[PDB]
């Protein structure tokens, strides 16, 4: 309802994890390699470079408010 | 015989459906990707089957196709320029 | 740096972001096609349900603080 994340603030959001998580190796090997491969394939489904991430997110404390109407936590 | 649609997002991208066999293995399918211009190398080829990864010399009944899909999601990186 | 984040948290609010996205269909069908498969995948590198969202994310606000080291915001 209230979600005032945009797509492609959480989509660099996940490139930029992903390659930060490869990074340090804080996952398995093929945990990794999907993870890579995933964000490839995100990268195009929204249309953004993976490399756009200080672009599209910086350091603006990107808070991604998406609760997606979840009250179902306990 | 068991199906298996391969869709490919990227591009070049292409959706085809064929027949493989129950110990057939991912390389023929690289390899037909190749054969039919739509890949460059079978190294830069990684097979999606909802989630679940699929490895080079890896078997459709160690993979096991499952029926609710079919589907095999097809990743590859162009290195012709 | 000081990246105060837990990868399950992020795995689950982007297969959360996902769900929500193929939702209200915020884009294409190839690309909610696209979403999916990736969702199962990153689900199962983190060995972790799509469906165990609530109990991850939940509403404690999720201060997910990943700097990811970007200083080239400018």
């Amino acid at each position: 309802s209230v979600d005032s994340a945009s797509k492609e603030e959480i989509a660099a959001l996940i490139v930029n994890y992903f390659s930060s998580i490869v990074e340090k190796k804080e996952i398995s090997e093929d945990g990794a390699d999907s993870l890579n491969v995933a964000m490839d394939c995100i990268s195009e489904a929204f249309g953004f470079e993976r490399e756009a991430v200080s672009g599209i997110l910086g350091k603006s404390e990107f808070k991604g408010q998406h609760l997606a109407d979840i009250l179902n936590s306990a | 015989m068991v199906h298996l649609t391969l869709k490919k997002i990227q591009a070049p991208k292409f959706s085809i459906e064929h027949d493989f066999s129950p110990s057939d293995t991912i390389l023929q399918i690289k390899q037909h990707l190749i054969s039919e211009e739509k890949a460059s190398h079978i190294s830069e080829i990684k097979l999606l089957l909802k989630g679940k990864v699929l490895h080079d010399n890896l078997f459709l009944s160690d993979l096991k196709v499952t029926p609710a899909n079919s589907t095999i999601t097809v990743m590859i990186k162009p290195n012709l320029e």
